[PDB]
RNA sequence: GUGAAGAGGGAAACAACCCAGACCGCCAGCUAAGGUCCCAAAGUCAUGGUUAAGUGGGAAACGAUGUGGGAAGGCCCAGAC
RNA sequence: UCCUCCUAAAGAGUAACGGAGGAGCACGAAGGUUGGCUAAUCCUGGUCGGACAUCAGGAGGUUAGUGCAAUGGCAUAAGCC
RNA sequence: GCUCAACGGAUAAAAGGUACUCCGGGGAUAACAGGCUGAUACCGCCCAAGAGUUCAUAUCGACGGCGGUGUUUGGCACCU
RNA sequence: UGCCUGGCGGCCGUAGCGCGGUGGUCCCACCUGACCCCAUGCCGAACUCAGAAGUGAAACGCCGUAGCGCCGAUGGUAGUGUGGGGUCUCCCCAUGCGAGAGUAGGGAACUGCCAGGCAU
């Protein structure tokens, strides 16, 4: 089990996602199933470090945003081309 | 010193693409568009010239559409 | 020396290096050497870097080639003016952007791979660094 | 009526001609030239294009 | 195969038409039966129609696809058309040869009044 | 786009860069870029950090217990180094 | 001198002793019209007959063809009788 | 009826030499030198396969890489 | 009005392939024959004509099926107009536009006119 806890994304777009992977942040999306897709932001140390794992890209995970947990599976992640970073991650409900 | 080529030719720039767009209003015998094959295609009110120029035998704005299985370009005139 | 067989011509404009690049994963194997900096190769040195780890490896193991040089680089002769002609095609360069992983190592142990890939990009003008495999 | 004050905060001598000829929709002709333009969304495209180079006041 | 090399020769005389804006007659021709309708220059309706599946005209015929039976059709389909004020039409034989029944219908078309 | 055909202020000086378009006059005021220790007009302003190289105030591959910050890790008062 | 593509920056146009190729004709049918047809290649079997003639079937679906260079077109064929 | 193809075609009809030369002009255009640049050149440096009895780094240093100078051969044609 | 079929369209792959099944009263198809209309650069194969014994084998139509083909978000990324900036062969900031590929998912078309048949 992987706990991450998770922001709703106020903006979009090219500025604030850079804006994010500036703090140290950095944005994703929950979808899948009947409800509608969620736009969430992350901190970036703490995943990239739970990333590490094999088990992180296949255990259900669990995402606490406004206090209310969301099991997912990792789907598809977007990384920096060189550096040991990530811009983008697809949550799968589970 | 020394040396040459084989590569100095090039021929004129014979202007062709699109004369009126869509939504244009044009005078009866107006050319429309002169391409080379039939990259687009005659619909309403619009003939084919000899080199696959498109020109309008009636009066009325141009109408762009894509019609047929192949998806082909056609351009046709509406009333007007 | 890595070199096109056949091309359809013989000569190629300048073009620019822009842009990010796409092999940017571990694809084959399980250790990779990735660009980081930005340039162009040629066949001397993707030829001599693979033989200074092939040798750091002692053929032990399998090591994959990304890239290849396919854009051919013209030079005019000494004392020739600047007209008259596009220079002689002299050697072939892979245009590199970040990113791209030039070169791909198994079989052999992550620490042999780290001294061997150093030693291949000590060969090269770029900078480069160490990638591992990744799940997804 | 729903009216908006516009100035010209620099200048148009390098500018572009499209950026010249906003500002003649404008009005504007000298800087610190105030003018009362009223509020559509033509005008507030003309501020759009120029805010770098104008003030838009309220 | 057959059906679609019909088509393919018939398909450059229908959009022949479709571009004149010709309202036309439409032959199709069977071993057993034989067809006509009138469409309209839209050719998304039709106007007027006989056939030899009709018990009005194949209760008087010994077999529905002769000739007689083809000159009957046409005859009724172009008494029809004048009955409704179509005059001038333009024959499309789909496909077929302009021949034996198919020739003796737009005969029988052309004898009882229509223009083509 | 500017110069050419365009002066003024700045970039030490520096047609083409930055700001800005000179009708004339004034021992009036506000500002732009750029600046505020002295040459030389204006902050030796305030608050919090970094640098010890005159870096600032010229340059790469590469090399190094320079130093500041951050996140994690494995040994450890059953005694670590 | 003329044609085709790129350079040419998604209208047109756009230069260099820039990158690559052709033309200075042919056809009294290789034109017009009506009617009809649909390739390349490969597989199997089959007299001489063979990698490869012609014949029959199947896959394929225009990878062929276009009087000639290239490009754009072409099944309603502009291709073939 | 023109390969007037130097293809908007100077005439129906035309090749060369000048160190014996001359005039008008040009730094709009070359040679010298200066300038910009630094491909080349020269001088360094990086990795270290190997040679060096063993031993890469005493001395060398393959395959390749990064710079400096303005010093050669050159490029341009900004001054004259 | 329902079902089925034929013709002509609309639309142009969510509509196409594949795999399996199913249909014959009518329709359609194959099918029988050909001195004739007409036809074969030979051949009634095709075209055509005269027909209706047989069969739905093929073809066609219908139903089912996600092996494909196809469609396809959201978010992000690339790019880029204007303005500004940097370490200026290339990037960044504000703002506006915003892909492609890929993912989830959808998905085994829909519809009009006329005519006929069987039911209603
Ligand atoms: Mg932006
Ligand atoms: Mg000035
Ligand atoms: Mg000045
Ligand atoms: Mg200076
Ligand atoms: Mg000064
Ligand atoms: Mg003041
Ligand atoms: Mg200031
Ligand atoms: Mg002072
Ligand atoms: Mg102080
Ligand atoms: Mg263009
Ligand atoms: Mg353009
Ligand atoms: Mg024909
Ligand atoms: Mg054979
Ligand atoms: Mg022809
Ligand atoms: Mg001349
Ligand atoms: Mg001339
Ligand atoms: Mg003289
Ligand atoms: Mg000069
Ligand atoms: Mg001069
Ligand atoms: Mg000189
Ligand atoms: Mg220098
Ligand atoms: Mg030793
Ligand atoms: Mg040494
Ligand atoms: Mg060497
Ligand atoms: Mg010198
Ligand atoms: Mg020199
Ligand atoms: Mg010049
Ligand atoms: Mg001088
Ligand atoms: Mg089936
Ligand atoms: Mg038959
Ligand atoms: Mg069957
Ligand atoms: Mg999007
Ligand atoms: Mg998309
Ligand atoms: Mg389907
Ligand atoms: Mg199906």
């Amino acid at each position: 089990m992987f706990t991450i806890n998770a922001e709703v994304r106020k903006e979009q777009g090219k500025g604030a996602s850079r804006r994010l992977r500036a703090a140290n942040k950095f944005p994703a999306i929950i979808y899948g199933g009947k409800e509608a897709p969620l736009a969430i932001e992350l901190d970036h140390d703490k995943v990239m470090n739970m990333q590490a794992k094999a088990e992180f890209y296949s255990e259900v995970l669990t995402i606490v945003v406004d206090g209310k947990e969301i099991k997912v599976k990792a789907q598809d992640v977007q990384r920096h081309p060189y550096k040991p970073k990530l811009q983008h991650i697809d949550f799968v409900r589970a | 010193a020394g040396g040459s080529t084989r590569n100095g030719r090039d021929s004129e720039a014979k202007r062709l693409g699109v004369k009126r767009f869509g939504g244009e209003s044009v005078l009866a015998g107006s050319i429309i568009v002169r391409q080379r094959g039939t990259k687009f295609h005659a619909g309403a009110n619009v003939g084919c010239g000899r080199d696959h120029t498109l020109f309008a035998k009636a009066d009325g704005k141009v109408k762009f559409e894509v019609k047929g299985p192949k998806n082909r370009k056609f351009i046709s005139i509406e009333a007007e | 020396m890595l070199q096109p067989k056949r091309t359809k011509f013989r000569k190629m404009h300048k073009g620019r290096n822009r842009g990010l690049a796409q092999g940017t994963d571990v694809s084959f194997g399980s250790f990779g050497l990735k660009a980081v900096g930005r340039g162009r190769l040629t066949a001397r040195q993707i030829e001599a870097a693979r033989r200074a780890m092939t040798r750091a490896v002692k053929r032990q193991g399998k090591i994959w080639i990304r890239v290849f040089p396919d854009k051919p680089i013209t030079e005019k002769p000494l004392a020739v003016r600047m007209g008259k002609g596009k220079g002689n095609v002299e050697y072939w360069v892979a245009l590199i952007q970040p990113g791209k992983v030039l070169y791909e190592m198994d079989g052999v142990p992550e620490e042999l791979a780290r001294e061997a890939f150093k030693l291949a990009a000590a060969k090269l003008p770029i900078k480069t660094t160490f990638v591992t495999k990744t799940v997804m | 009526a729903k009216t908006i004050k516009i100035t010209q905060t620099r200048s148009a001598i390098g500018r572009l001609p499209k950026h010249k000829a906003t500002l003649l929709g404008l009005g504007l002709r000298r800087i610190g030239h105030t003018v009362e333009r009223e509020d559509t969304p033509a005008i507030r495209g003309m501020i759009n294009a120029v805010s770098f180079m104008v003030k838009v006041e309220e | 195969d057959k059906k679609s090399a019909r088509i393919r020769r018939a398909t450059r005389a229908r959009r022949k038409l479709q571009e004149l804006g010709a309202t036309r007659l439409v032959v199709h021709r069977t071993p057993r039966h034989i067809y006509a309708q009138v469409i309209a220059p839209n050719g998304s309706e039709v106007l007027v129609a006989a056939s030899t599946v009709e018990k009005a005209i194949a209760e008087q015929l010994k077999y529905t696809g002769n000739k007689d039976a083809a000159a009957a059709v046409g005859k009724a389909v172009a008494e029809r058309a004048l009955e409704k004020g179509i005059k001038d039409v333009s024959f499309d034989r789909s496909g077929f040869q302009y021949h034996g029944r198919v020739q003796a219908l737009a005969d029988a078309a052309r004898e009882a009044g229509l223009q083509f």
